[PDB]
């Protein structure tokens, strides 16, 4: 219990925003390194919500970020996850060699960092951590 | 066989059409072809090329839809920390596929956005 | 019967490809072609010579040390132990400048027979399979 | 904590410089008057304690944890969706460690011979 120096307590965890700009996998990684094993932000409840986006406002080196990483993943293996077209028809090919991954979830600056989005996974952004300490 | 205006490909009849719609327009616009049609679906590499052969002259650079809406409902999203996912919050969007009249390669685009488009039955 | 460019083997079709991908981009390459392959996976020993062969004979592989086929790990873990010699759950883990080796790759020290895990992001040639 | 060990919340430390393989290490722990283990780590400040612990003597030389064979059990399969019957891997394993004055971790051969760290609670 009790929150570490740089972390901010809401309800029974402690939370940290990183203006540090990591890949979603980076983040995650970056965040189960902190203290006993935290993780990118989950957010559970309305209250949650309004903490991690007052938390992000809060930051001063976050003023120009577009998108803050938070633990939101999509656990479907495939790189776009309509399985059936319109016509009925099962999707076998697939033309995606020019695109990136979009299965990792973000805030945006555009709405206040408060509805969830979906973005590209390999890029770098803030995030922020959430942990249970123990 | 198929009807004028209207190209064949292994049993199934293929028409580009030009009118900017969304997603859903374009896909109704097909349903409500004499013949019920739907959005373009590709099957293979040999499919996909002989429709860009199709959309190439008059689509030209233009987006165009296929048959693929809301991509990225169903990919089965949770959280990294196992936390249950009950409560969400996400933004009320959603994307679909389209390609460009010229090239096979696949675009991810807001189904909202007005594209050209190909309709497709089996004929 | 296999399209132009495919090798055929026991009701199957082959491609090795010499564009160095990362193993999800060698993966989409595969779905792309023809009617939608996959990279290989390897069912048995006859097929273990045949893609080694396969391998073996394009010419302009002959710099290339690891060649991508479709094994890929499921676990959502950066590291797969869930557990500390000493019983206790991992939690807290410093994997931050440590890659992780969750796809599969044959190998040209072990003639590409062998099945070696490696760093997915790595760009590598790859061989395709598909049912025609 | 007994002579030569080091005490850090409830636990008991003690590096090793004699350089052994994982398998040999964790045995060795668990040979000790009070049976213990390769060290565990269950936060950062514990880690930055053994790397207090292991730097004046075991300096920049590898050290284990343990964590063995790290590429077993991550559910490995085919793209295509193949049943994984047939199997044709290498007979290699790793297992994790950290230098002895930093707390990254590293992925090692399990053969390879380090210094390592036994740990038990008093």
């Amino acid at each position: 219990e009790d929150c570490d120096f740089g972390w901010s307590p809401y309800d029974q965890h402690c939370y940290q925003a990183f203006n540090e700009q990591k890949t979603w996998d980076e983040a995650e990684k970056f965040c189960r390194a902190q203290e006993n094993g935290a993780h990118l932000a989950s957010i559970e409840s309305n209250g949650e919500a309004d903490f991690v986006s007052w938390l992000i406002s809060q930051k001063d080196e976050l003023a120009d970020e577009d998108y803050v990483w938070i633990g939101l993943r999509a656990q479907n293996k495939e790189q776009q996850c309509s399985s059936e077209w319109s016509d009925g028809s099962s999707v076998s090919y697939e033309n995606l060699i020019d695109l990136h991954t979009k299965k990792c979830g973000a805030l945006e600056k555009l709405t206040g960092f408060r509805k969830w989005v979906n973005y590209y996974c390999e890029q770098m952004h803030a995030f922020v951590c959430k942990l249970l300490p123990y | 066989d198929c009807p004028s205006g209207w190209s064949s490909y292994e049993g199934h009849c293929y028409k580009p059409f030009n009118e900017p719609k969304n997603w859903a327009d374009a896909e109704r616009f097909c349903k409500l072809q004499p013949k019920h049609s739907h959005l373009v679906s590709f099957q293979s590499a040999e499919e996909a090329d002989f429709v860009v052969k199709l959309t190439r002259p008059r689509l030209k650079a233009n987006l165009v839809w296929m048959g693929l809406s809301n991509i990225w409902h169903g990919c089965n999203w949770q959280w990294s920390d196992g936390a249950r996912l009950n409560y969400k919050d996400w933004q009320e969007q959603s994307e679909c596929l389209a390609f460009r009249g010229v090239h096979t390669e696949w675009l991810n685009m807001d189904c909202s956005s007005t594209c050209s488009f190909v309709c497709k039955f089996k004929a």
